[PDB]
């Protein structure tokens, strides 16, 4: 009927075959959109017609975005209408406990959509001793501990320099006992630094237990990935399964996220036991468990062992964010439907590939034909 | 619905247009920071006026698209007005201004 899986297999069909056309952009606006912020990258030298060619082939326009927060915008809209996704997405979000109990709450049987929002505790790790009359606040590396000859001060990501309660003598005395010029520039938790080696080393693993210790009390947390869940109402208690979505910033798109059949993949996980897994990645200290979990529910199809090994472990500690909204299915259905009518409408073909081909051609040429309005 | 979307995606293309052409070209500023200043020019210039884009610093994108935009984009739907245009240049002015003012 209209049921709530009905939506499900509509929405994985659709971004499957077409991928970027569910954006409803039209190719035309696509490809002049694309030459204006491509003109630098053609050559000046030789004939300027294949060096446009080149230029339009190598471009990744017509391949769908990859971002988290892009790919789940386009989810909501689809499966709530236009304000219904604005009204979902102006709302509170709600930290995942650590059982996950009140995700398991926020469930009831019905069409039901979850946003979720991953966050790492990103603290800074490095340290610069230097002069105050060379500190300046808009100029230097954001993120980062400064010792300054009477201050030692915490520089946010967001460019605000937040003191961390040291008196001047204090700072006075780490600013002159670190003398080595390794350790000028350096990181701030060496766990290799033996204090009784000398004064030096002795006031680098002081400053780095009263960063730490300031630190807890900064609760800088940072987004860090995006996606959504769509849990179907289902006939009965066990029956209900739910299906993640998501692209990954840089990593892949939602299109390849069905074509994989990772959200099948993930929803065969159950509904308890991806919740215990959603809500591990937050409680627990092994960079091992964390990163091997990451991969599993984020990683591309066919990467979750690969995803975050060696210098992708994920040593931060991590938190869930999360909200629930309803979903009406005959709203859903009908907006995918309006998606579907435009496609068929605007780039005909007998199969799915031949639109995404007319798509990917009427796109090119407008592209060819903007670029060379510029380079006339 | 689907008009809504669609026009609401297009914009945000039209966005990240604007957005990736003003950092690449506020990445070479000088010293004296003189396309942070006329940024902040854009900012603030009026949904009318029509005669500080006479040949300026900013990039020929701008300038055009803010000047006549559908012969800058002669692509772009009918149903999104002139002054939509213009008021999201100086949106997208005003919020990369405010990140490099910290």
């Amino acid at each position: 009927e209209k049921t709530g899986l009905h939506v499900h297999e509509k929405i994985k069909h659709m971004v499957k075959n077409y991928g970027t056309m569910i954006t409803g952009i039209p190719a035309e606006i696509l490809g002049q959109n694309e030459a204006e912020i491509s003109v630098g990258y053609v050559k000046k030298m030789g004939n300027m017609k294949e060096n446009i060619a080149e230029v339009v082939r190598k471009s990744e326009m017509t391949q769908p975005t990859n971002s988290c927060g892009k790919a789940s915008n386009e989810v909501c809209d689809l499966l709530l209408g236009t304000e219904g996704a604005s009204e979902f997405e102006k709302s509170s979000y709600q930290v995942l406990s650590g059982d996950g109990s009140n995700l398991k709450g926020s469930l009831p049987n019905k069409n039901l959509l979850v946003r979720v929002e991953m966050d790492r505790f990103n603290a800074p790790q490095k340290y610069q001793k230097i002069k105050r009359e060379e500190f300046n606040p808009e100029t230097a590396e954001k993120n980062k501990i400064y010792l300054l000859e009477d201050q030692l001060v915490y520089l946010d990501i967001f460019g605000k320099v937040i003191d961390l309660g040291q008196t001047s003598d204090t700072c006075h005395r780490l600013f002159n006992a670190i003398t080595t010029p390794f350790y000028q520039n350096y990181i701030l938790y060496d766990e290799y630094i033996d204090p009784e080696e000398s004064a030096e080393e002795a006031a680098m693993f002081e400053m780095g237990e009263i960063v730490k210790a300031k630190m807890k009390n900064i609760d800088c947390w940072t987004a860090t990935h995006s996606f959504t869940i769509f849990v179907p109402e289902s006939d009965s208690e066990d029956t209900r399964t739910l299906y993640p979505y998501q692209a990954y910033w840089t990593s892949h798109t939602l299109q390849q996220w069905f074509s994989g059949d990772k959200d099948e993949k993930l929803s065969r996980l159950g509904i308890d036991g991806y919740i215990e897994k959603l809500a591990l990645l937050g409680t627990t200290t092994d960079s091992k468990i964390r990163s091997s979990i990451y991969g599993e529910l984020f990683s591309p199809p066919g990467k979750e062992h690969v995803f975050c090994t060696g210098m992708n472990e994920k040593f931060s500690p991590l938190r869930v964010k999360f909200k629930v909204t309803e979903v009406n299915p005959e709203i859903a259905l009908q907006n995918l439907e309006e998606v579907q009518e435009f496609i068929d409408t605007n780039y005909p073909g007998e199969n799915a590939k031949d639109q995404c081909e007319l798509y990917k051609i009427k796109a090119q040429e407008a592209m060819t034909k903007q670029l060379e309005m510029r380079l006339l | 619905f689907f008009k809504d979307y669609q026009k609401k995606n297009v914009m945000r293309l039209l966005q990240d247009s604007l957005e990736k052409i003003i950092n690449e070209w506020l990445k070479t500023d000088d010293e004296s920071h003189t396309k942070l200043k006329s940024l902040q020019e854009l900012s603030e210039m009026d949904i009318n006026a029509t005669s500080f884009a006479e040949h300026s610093p900013l990039p020929d994108f701008v300038t055009r698209l803010w000047l006549d935009p559908h012969k800058a984009l002669d692509a772009m739907d009918k149903n999104i007005s002139k002054n939509e245009i213009r008021k999201l240049i100086k949106e997208t002015a005003r919020e990369i201004e405010l990140v490099f003012t910290h």
